[PDB]
């Protein structure tokens, strides 16, 4: 029974979080269905990092463009990029044409630019 | 209206949390109570929403413990 | 304190939830306990299960009470005893709109659940 | 369908209002609550999730000078 409660707790939970309809829980909600999730909690200060999962090209041309990386409604500046190895990408490796040879997904660690 | 919505969620969020046993005694824990608190106490939708974006974030961080798209079908 | 603050906006919250639920039965038991007509033990669902509940006066009689049939959260109850203040039975023949200054109020009815 | 997932949401803070007033240090009376909140959270249609919110915030009800009502409503 216990995980039966527990199945409809959480079911009720996204089906009031889609009802309230703010852009940034959904922008958060919806990038955590494509697997863009972060991996620690989301500060509202820029004394804190934080970081996320990039699961793909396509994902981060649409929430990255230089040093910026859009995401919860706000900007964030790119401190570090790493691949599924472990190594370090350097934002200029990320474009176009290098990108299928980068080893997806990314771990992006950025500082938020603005207060909430 | 919104208001009462999103703190009603916001408990929601917590029993959620809780369940999936966050140690009470943790760091993480204390931050999700603290965001909790705030939301309830929140007077306008802005703080409330921008709260509940770092307390949501910790279900949306927790990696098996909840698969997403099962839970919004 | 700070305990008591949330306490307070949660509590406040609850009842904007009831309200917005607009649910007969729900309205009926909340309107009855804001006049003073509280239950003394958990209101039951199944037939013939106990129920105590307090009367504060007798407007609250008379729209709750219609001979031995009690009515209350969208449900029927067969009252079984009524006892005042003091504990003593009041008989139904005194519960009237001239005798009722004359009674220990409030009152508090014992009674049974209907079927269907 | 709406109105099952806002009801839901109340009973766990109903739920969470019972916890904070200590009634969970009541063992046998907790264990009802829980229960009903339960049912709730399983209910198949609102008619059994509203008749088990009846008895659920019946015990807030119940609780005397533990919330004013007419202040709260």
């Amino acid at each position: 029974k216990r995980a039966k409660v527990t199945s409809a707790m959480q079911t009720m939970l996204f089906t009031m979080l889609r009802k309230l309809d703010n852009d940034a829980l959904n922008n958060i909600i919806n990038n955590a269905r494509d697997g863009c999730v972060p991996l620690n909690i989301i500060p509202l200060t820029t004394a804190a990092k934080l970081m996320v999962v990039i699961p793909d090209y396509n994902t981060y041309k649409n929430t990255c463009d230089g040093t910026t990386f859009t995401y919860a409604s706000a900007l964030w500046e790119i401190q570090q990029v790493v691949d599924a190895d472990s190594k370090i990408v350097q934002l200029s490796e990320i474009s176009m044409d290098n990108s299928p040879n980068l080893a997806w997904p990314l771990i992006v660690t950025a500082l938020r630019a603005n207060s909430a | 209206s919104k208001m009462s919505d999103v703190k009603c969620t916001s408990v929601v969020l917590l029993s959620v949390l809780q369940q999936l046993r966050v140690e009470s005694s943790s760091k993480l824990w204390a931050q999700c109570v603290q965001l909790h608190n705030d939301i309830l106490l929140a007077k306008d939708t802005t703080e409330a929403f921008e709260k509940m974006v770092s307390l949501l974030s910790v279900l949306l961080s927790m990696q098996g413990a909840v698969d997403i798209n099962k839970l919004c079908e």
